[PDB]
């Protein structure tokens, strides 16, 4: 996975050197930023269900055309498949959030997504309506800590800026 | 290559469920541990050359067949290849110390080694002996009980970590055989 | 030569898009000479232009002449790799001590980044060497159009992981031809010549010796978890794994048989289901944020872990019957590979026992 | 009530005759279970039909 | 079957069959070929009864095929029409038997426990069987669909 | 029947001895796990119907058994089937909350193998239904309590097999 | 890569004799066929991507294991590689339709594909299912009896060519297993 | 066996569809061995005793062949060999004669299993089968040691 310590040890391995103080300071910043984004990880594992539910409900609240038959979504199965897709995305935000960096998220979710989504008539604007709904429904002090919330923001925005 | 984090993440992805608190709790300690691992890696990577010299020298000392003609360490070139192989082994072990998981060691160094030495006729028992000597030397530096060099650190308990390092070298010594 | 040459050679020669999909992600990177003070492309370039073989300083002095120009930046990466190939070190490691067949195959391995395609290219390079010699053959290597399409002039040659592999044996032969990450190219026989003449898949276990490692596989490669034993015990475990695979294959044939038996009976009612006019409570029209799950309680996550999880029908449930047996069959198909790997490794140990002379000469 | 017209263990040894090994020979192939079901269902008869 | 019921009752009384019951069996075995005509017609017209009865069911009752409902989706609607096919078939068994003992023991004894264990509203099942009764009465004669329709009425009385 | 307490008083009684420190260690073990067993029994009491519904949906429906010819094909036999799953869940809860499977020896496994082998109830399907209840129940009560219920459902499965 | 022409020529070379009239007569039946094969390839290559989408989606529908975390289809990467593999398979089949002989298909895909998917862990029965669905969909397009798209073509008889295409997909589906 | 399969089954089919050949072969060669074991007072002299002799040859080859399917001769040991030599002593049956007949059955079996027997040339693709031949001779000298 792309992460702190895998970038540094991958660089030291490609370079063929002993691990000097640079990699040590990198993992120092990993272990110092850690507490915040792990708190965000805890709360994401807390309420993921309602996240996915409001995400998809606001997604079809914006795009009502999908429900009409012949569209991407029209079968108990299709809308079910919408929720499953969103749920996978939030779980990968939780995994990349715990790891740190974009390595876990990028290789599972983003790599090769263009072929799939372009193939299967899947509009990205529905996903982005879901994620920007979650990012607007976020909060500053009430549910989370502000600093960790910034981390959450970053990861969600990354998904948006890898989608369209 | 997956580190502590990626190990937890992979396990949770195969389980297809969010990592949650349990996995986050074990992770917190890894994070809460921290600088012990940092200073450990600094100790082994500091005196790394010297570890490799002493271990390979000891390994030639126990059975002098290596430097005997027809042995695999007889040539100056072969002695140099010997030294750089021990160095690289120690290098990957230090990578696995910063990682917390042996996935770097499994993928980058363990993947194709036994076959290589079998193809070149390198005696595997001798290699496991040299891995063992680097294990003892590395644990001696990592506990700061080294008889030559004893540097000041803020004191405490670092036994766990020593058990981890011993596990890495046992992985390599089990692999080469 | 003058014979029609089949296939497209290397596709990646247009449209670099399929590097995202394949195993190319879990390679480290290519070393691209972009800014000044290079210091990296020299290292990875010497890593791949040789076979991970250990080079000392006294033998880097042979091509330091070519290293100087390139550290200055006067020549390109292509001309530097070419001047490395013309040097005596590459002759001594690969030309002078190795028979020719392996030498040509290693020229494909290091230079173009791929295995040979056919007997046609292979005999073509036999004619190139027979008519022009060593230097002319290396010039034929670096002066390919395929090189200038893919590797350019600023990237060092890397092992190529395109999406298609118009001969699939090109993929099998390049994964066989490359070793592991920690696998040096010395004392090794001719790997590919048996697969080149009268085209065969090389092996089942050997191909995955060459692949870059995937983090999340659905079956862990059970290397270093096999217990220690003599050969015939492992061959017996091979025979057990094969018999269990036969049982699982017959079981899957039963599974597909039953599924088609239910589905062909139920498809009439599926046609009546496509016949009906069936309208939703608010389905025809109405924009009011309708509830997609009015039977959720507080914890259900009804959609499920896979989408088709919660759903079950007359024909959906036998799919859940099939998938389990598919998974176990894939487990034991991954077992056979590692067993044959262990038998091949221990057999290779039997052919060449490691011997050290016991007394020193003093 | 089932009557089982049941052959002994030495009866299956009797199957070795070139004729019998030709007829029931391919049942030793591993996939053939429904054929064994047909043979063994041919040996079982409902109701009770014994001697007198 | 009527004959079976009569025999069982006689066996319980441990006597021979009465004059009356034998007279009844005579009336039954003389009414046989008319019954076999009825079950022949309901046999060879089953797809119209299941399809058209399912259409009238889902058009009268848009609950169960709505999202949220028990029969929502293609596979669930196909299972719904599969059960209407079951009941239609049993009704044919009850016509040739001359008694609802096949209908009762194959389909009705413990039906409410099953559909309550499936989450299915059984009143929708009874509305479905009533819809197939209307179609099956549209495919038959006057007295004929009186008889067969009354077998359907027995199934309705068991569902409600 | 007997719980863990009664079983300790049985061994200590049949030796004639009083309660020594080992038997008190066994009663301390049961009295530590007591509350966990209580809340597990509460949850299973709450969701019995949903356990049987989800376990029948996993294990038994849309297969040869509810297809014609199978043993669940009619509504009479469906209702008898889910009746029996009810009994397995209820007595498995008693066995969990007693801490001793003697109730399963006395009031379930007695005569039932003779019964099913007489009528033609398939044992395999029954065992798979009980294991489906084991997975669903463990999903409701959690890990520890799911291990406890797991030994009693496995006890019934070992009884019928 | 050998078409029907080169197959006749190679068969005449095996016997080291001139092709003659008989083979030329059958060749006149092939060439006199011609635009039936042209319009057929135009039909399959027209609706190709939609064939691949429907077939792979149906293949995921028949066994849910691929969808769940475990199977290759789960995640975007693997789903993309699955779609391009179905596309490549259909591509080579259309190559065999223009060719008239399966030579292009046998060497390129059939010879070394099973070992490759065994080395990657791809389930082969799923692949044969996908090849079967591409077969039924391709024969339905090739007979112009597809339930969604029916374009006007001058009528005639094209059954034998449908049998040829079905034979190529049965060759691929027999090969992948 | 998953490697053997059609080859081991092929061998068993070779020995089985030559059964009357091997039996009548070895028993007729047993009689043409010694003229004292056809003459008056011989076990085989009585018409009935000759019939049981042919039956015993057929039973030996049948259980031997069966073992060839069953890998080890546990099937053979439980019924076929269990209680043999005690019976042949208790009925006055000569044992040297039976040991000779089992040896002739062994030689004819290996010559059929390797197709070196001139006269039967059933068409199989060639292979190595020496191991399996040694299992066949292994079984016949298990029994041939048990008769003596
Ligand atoms: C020293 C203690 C040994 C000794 C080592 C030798 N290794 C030789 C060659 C060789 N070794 C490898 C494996 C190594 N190279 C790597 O880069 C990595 C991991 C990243 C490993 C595990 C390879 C691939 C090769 C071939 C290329 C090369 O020559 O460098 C070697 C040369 C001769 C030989 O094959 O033995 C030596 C001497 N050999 C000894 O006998 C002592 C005990
Ligand atoms: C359901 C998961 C399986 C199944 C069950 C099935 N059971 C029966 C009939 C009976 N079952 C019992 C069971 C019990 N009696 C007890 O005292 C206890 C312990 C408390 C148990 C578990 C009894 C007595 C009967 C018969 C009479 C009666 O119930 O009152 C049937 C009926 C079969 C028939 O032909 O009659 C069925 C079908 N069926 C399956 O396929 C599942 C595996
Ligand atoms: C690891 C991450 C990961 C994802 C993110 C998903 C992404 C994804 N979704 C689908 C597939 C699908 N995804 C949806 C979802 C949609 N329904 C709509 O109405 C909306 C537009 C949208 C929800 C917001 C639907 C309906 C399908 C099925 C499409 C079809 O078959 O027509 C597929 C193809 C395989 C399949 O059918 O399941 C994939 C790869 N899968 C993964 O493995
Ligand atoms: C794990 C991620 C995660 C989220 C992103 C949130 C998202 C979220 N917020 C609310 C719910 C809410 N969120 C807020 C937050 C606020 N509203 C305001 O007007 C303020 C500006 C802002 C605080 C800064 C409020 C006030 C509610 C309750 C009422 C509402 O919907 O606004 C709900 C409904 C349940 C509830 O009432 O708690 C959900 C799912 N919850 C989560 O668990
Ligand atoms: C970039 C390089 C770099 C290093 C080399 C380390 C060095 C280092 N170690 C500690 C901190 C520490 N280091 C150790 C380690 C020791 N335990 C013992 O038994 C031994 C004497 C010794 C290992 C050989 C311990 C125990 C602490 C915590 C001390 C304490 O809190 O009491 C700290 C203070 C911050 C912290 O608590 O983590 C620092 C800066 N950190 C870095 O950033
Ligand atoms: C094949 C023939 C061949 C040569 C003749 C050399 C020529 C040469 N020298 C340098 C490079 C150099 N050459 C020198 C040498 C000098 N130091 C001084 O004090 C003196 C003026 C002078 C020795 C008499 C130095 C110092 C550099 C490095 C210059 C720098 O980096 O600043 C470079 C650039 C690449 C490099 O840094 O090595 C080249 C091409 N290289 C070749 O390949
Ligand atoms: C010229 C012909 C030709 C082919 C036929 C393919 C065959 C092929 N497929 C893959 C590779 C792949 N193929 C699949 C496909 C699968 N996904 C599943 O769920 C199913 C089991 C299966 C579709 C039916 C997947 C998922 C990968 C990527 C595997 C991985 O990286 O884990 C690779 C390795 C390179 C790559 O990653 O693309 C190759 C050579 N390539 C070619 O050049
Ligand atoms: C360069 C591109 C190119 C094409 C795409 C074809 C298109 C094409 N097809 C036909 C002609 C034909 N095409 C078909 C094909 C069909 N048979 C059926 O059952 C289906 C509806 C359909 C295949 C899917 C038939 C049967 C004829 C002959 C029609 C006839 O003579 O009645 C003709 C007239 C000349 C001839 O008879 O060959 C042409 C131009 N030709 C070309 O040059
Ligand atoms: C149901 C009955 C039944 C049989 C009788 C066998 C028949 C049989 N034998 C082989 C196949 C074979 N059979 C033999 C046998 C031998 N070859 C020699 O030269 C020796 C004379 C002889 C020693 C026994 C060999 C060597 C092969 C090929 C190697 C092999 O398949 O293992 C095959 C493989 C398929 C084929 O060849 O077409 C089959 C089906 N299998 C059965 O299922
Ligand atoms: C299951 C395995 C099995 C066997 C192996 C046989 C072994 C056997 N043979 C005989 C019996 C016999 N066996 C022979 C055979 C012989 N005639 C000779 O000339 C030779 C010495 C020898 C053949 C090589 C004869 C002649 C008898 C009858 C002896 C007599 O009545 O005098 C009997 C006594 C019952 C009977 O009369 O049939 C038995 C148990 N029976 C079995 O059930
Ligand atoms: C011969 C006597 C007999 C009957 C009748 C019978 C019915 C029966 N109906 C079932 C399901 C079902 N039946 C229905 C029926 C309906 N849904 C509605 O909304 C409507 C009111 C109604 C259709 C008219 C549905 C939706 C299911 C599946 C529900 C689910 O699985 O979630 C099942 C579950 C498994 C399976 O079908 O294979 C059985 C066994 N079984 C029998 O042996
Ligand atoms: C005669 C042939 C010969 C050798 C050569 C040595 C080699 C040697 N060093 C060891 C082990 C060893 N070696 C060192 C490193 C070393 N010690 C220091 O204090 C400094 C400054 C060092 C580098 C200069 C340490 C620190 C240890 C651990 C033991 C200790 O605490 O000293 C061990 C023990 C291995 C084990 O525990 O399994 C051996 C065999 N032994 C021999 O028989
Ligand atoms: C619920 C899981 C599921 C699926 C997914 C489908 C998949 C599917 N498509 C088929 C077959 C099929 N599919 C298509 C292609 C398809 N139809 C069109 O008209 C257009 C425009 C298409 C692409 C968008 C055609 C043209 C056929 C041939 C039948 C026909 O005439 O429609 C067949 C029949 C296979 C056979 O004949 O052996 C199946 C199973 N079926 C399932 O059960
Ligand atoms: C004159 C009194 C007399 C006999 C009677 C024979 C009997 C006889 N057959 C033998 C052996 C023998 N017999 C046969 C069977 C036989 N051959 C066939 O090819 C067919 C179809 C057969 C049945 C019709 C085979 C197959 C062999 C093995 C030798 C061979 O390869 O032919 C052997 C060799 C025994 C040994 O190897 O120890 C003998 C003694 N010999 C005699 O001296």
């Amino acid at each position: 996975m792309k992460s702190v310590i895998t970038t540094t040890i991958s660089a030291a391995d490609a370079a063929g050197r002993f691990p000097s103080s640079s990699d040590l300071e990198s993992i120092q910043g990993n272990i110092q930023r850690a507490s915040a984004r792990l708190e965000a990880a805890e709360k994401l594992s807390g309420n993921h269900e309602a996240v996915v539910k409001e995400a998809g409900d606001a997604c079809f609240a914006k795009y009502s055309y999908l429900k009409n038959s012949g569209e991407a979504g029209d079968s108990q199965e299709k809308i079910n498949k919408c929720y499953r897709d969103v749920d996978h995305y939030m779980r990968l935000i939780n995994y990349s959030l715990v790891v740190g960096g974009t390595g876990p998220l990028d290789e599972w979710g983003i790599a090769g997504s263009r072929e799939v989504y372009r193939t299967l008539n899947l509009p990205g604007s529905a996903y982005i309506a879901s994620f920007t709904f979650t990012r607007d429904r976020l909060c500053v002090p009430r549910d989370m800590s502000s600093q960790a919330g910034v981390e959450f923001v970053a990861a969600l925005d990354y998904v948006i800026n890898s989608l369209s | 290559m997956l580190d502590a984090f990626s190990r937890v993440v992979v396990n949770s992805d195969s389980k297809a469920a969010y990592v949650g608190g349990s996995d986050l709790q074990s992770l917190k300690t890894f994070i809460s541990d921290g600088n012990k691992r940092l200073d450990a890696v600094n100790c082994i990577v500091s005196n790394a050359s010297c570890i490799v010299s002493d271990a390979i020298s000891g390994m030639i000392c126990e059975n002098p067949g290596l430097i005997a003609p027809g042995g695999n360490c007889y040539t100056n070139r072969r002695m140099a290849a010997c030294l750089r192989d021990g160095e690289i082994i120690l290098r990957y072990v230090s990578y696995a110390l910063l990682a917390g998981d042996s996935s770097v060691l499994d993928d980058r160094c363990l993947n194709g080694l036994k076959e290589t030495y079998i193809a070149l006729g390198v005696p595997t028992a001798s290699t496991s002996r040299a891995v063992s000597i680097m294990k003892a030397a590395s644990t001696a530096f990592i506990m700061n009980t080294a008889s030559g060099r004893k540097i000041e650190i803020a004191a405490g308990d670092c036994q766990a970590l020593q058990s981890e390092a011993a596990a890495y070298f046992d992985k390599v010594g089990s692999a080469v055989d | 030569a003058i014979e029609f040459q089949t296939y497209s050679g290397g596709l990646d020669r247009v449209s670099l898009e399929p590097y995202s999909i394949t195993r190319y992600l879990f390679k480290p990177a290519p070393a691209t000479v972009t800014d000044g003070d290079k210091d990296v492309a020299i290292n990875a370039g010497l890593r791949q232009l040789f076979g991970n073989a250990y080079i000392m300083e006294e033998e880097r002095a042979e091509f330091y002449n070519a290293e100087s120009k390139f550290r200055c930046g006067e020549i390109t990466a292509r001309e530097f790799a070419r001047a490395v190939a013309l040097s005596n070190a590459y002759r001594s490691r690969f030309f002078n001590t190795v028979s020719q067949y392996r030498f040509f195959e290693l020229n494909f391995k290091h230079f173009l980044g791929r295995a040979p395609l056919n007997q046609v290219e292979y005999s073509k390079h036999f004619k190139i060497f027979a008519e022009g010699g060593y230097e002319a053959e290396i010039n034929s290597y670096f002066d390919d159009p395929e090189y200038d399409e893919v590797f350019g002039d600023d990237c060092m040659p890397f092992t190529r992981f395109r999406g298609t592999y118009a001969p699939i044996n090109q993929f099998n032969r390049m994964c066989v031809l490359e070793g592991g990450f920690a696998m040096s190219d010395k004392q090794r026989p001719v790997q590919l010549m048996t697969s080149l003449a009268a085209n065969v898949p090389p092996a089942a276990y050997r191909v995955v010796d060459g692949l870059p490692a995937i983090p999340n596989a659905e079956h862990p490669t059970r290397k270093f978890e096999l217990p220690n034993a003599s050969l015939e015990r492992f061959r017996n475990e091979v025979e057990v794994a094969k018999a269990r695979e036969l049982q699982l294959r017959v079981e899957l044939k039963e599974a597909y048989a039953k599924r088609d038996e239910y589905r062909s009976g139920f498809a009439g009612f599926r046609a009546m289901a496509a016949d009906m006019d069936i309208s939703m409570l608010p389905g025809p029209r109405f924009q009011g944020r309708v509830e997609n799950y009015p039977t959720w309680d507080g914890k259900s996550a009804p959609w499920g872990k896979s989408g088709v999880d919660t759903l079950s029908g007359v024909e959906k449930r036998p799919a859940k019957e099939i998938a389990k047996k598919e998974f176990q069959l894939e487990r034991i198909k991954q077992l056979v590979v590692d067993l044959e790997r262990r038998v091949a490794v221990l057999e290779a140990e039997r052919e060449q026992p490691a011997l050290t002379p016991e007394p020193l000469m003093f | 009530p089932f009557t089982v017209f049941a052959p002994t263990n030495d009866a299956f040894t009797d199957l070795l005759n070139a004729h019998g090994f030709a007829s029931f020979g391919p049942l030793l192939r591993p996939g053939n279970t429904d054929t064994l079901r047909d043979v063994l269902l041919y040996h079982v008869v409902r109701g009770t039909y014994d001697a007198r | 079957s009527i004959v079976t019921k009569s025999i069982v009752n006689a066996d319980a009384e441990a006597r021979y069959l009465s004059p009356g019951e034998l007279e009844r069996i005579k009336s039954f075995v003389l009414s046989g070929q008319r019954r076999l005509r009825i079950a022949q017609t309901l046999t060879e017209n089953r797809e119209m009864i299941v399809k058209k009865g399912g259409q009238q069911l889902f058009q009268k009752r848009t609950d169960v095929v709505s999202p949220g409902g028990n029969a929502y989706g293609e596979e669930m609607t196909a299972t719904c029409l599969r059960d209407l096919d079951y009941y239609l078939r049993l009704v044919t068994y009850g016509i040739v038997a001359g008694d609802v003992t096949p209908i009762e023991e194959i389909g009705l004894v413990g039906v409410k426990e099953m559909y309550n264990s499936l989450g299915t509203p059984i009143s929708g099942v009874s509305e479905g069987v009533r819809c197939m009764k209307d179609v099956a009465c549209s495919l038959l004669s006057g007295e004929d669909s009186a008889e067969a329709g009354f077998y359907f009425d027995y199934t309705l009385g068991a569902m409600q | 029947m007997q719980d863990a307490i009664t079983a300790v008083i049985n061994t200590a009684d049949v030796q004639g001895k009083y309660l020594d420190d080992n038997s008190l260690d066994k009663l301390r073990g049961y009295f530590e796990t007591g509350e966990l067993r209580v809340r597990a029994a509460a949850t299973i009491a709450a969701n019995a119907a949903t356990i049987i519904k989800e376990s029948v949906a996993k294990a038994l429906l849309y297969s040869d058994i509810t297809r014609p010819g199978g043993n669940m094909y009619t509504t009479r036999r469906y209702a008898a089937c889910i009746r029996d799953l009810d009994y397995y869940l209820r007595y498995a809860t008693y066995g969990m909350l007693a801490g001793d499977p003697s109730i399963l020896d006395e009031r379930v496994l007695n005569g039932l193998k003779e019964t099913y082998n007489s009528l033609g109830v398939p044992i395999g399907a029954t065992v798979q239904a009980i294991q489906a209840m084991k997975e669903v129940t463990a999903s409701l009560v959690g890990t520890n309590a799911g291990q406890e219920m797991a030994v009693y459902f496995d006890y019934i499965c070992s009884g019928l097999s």
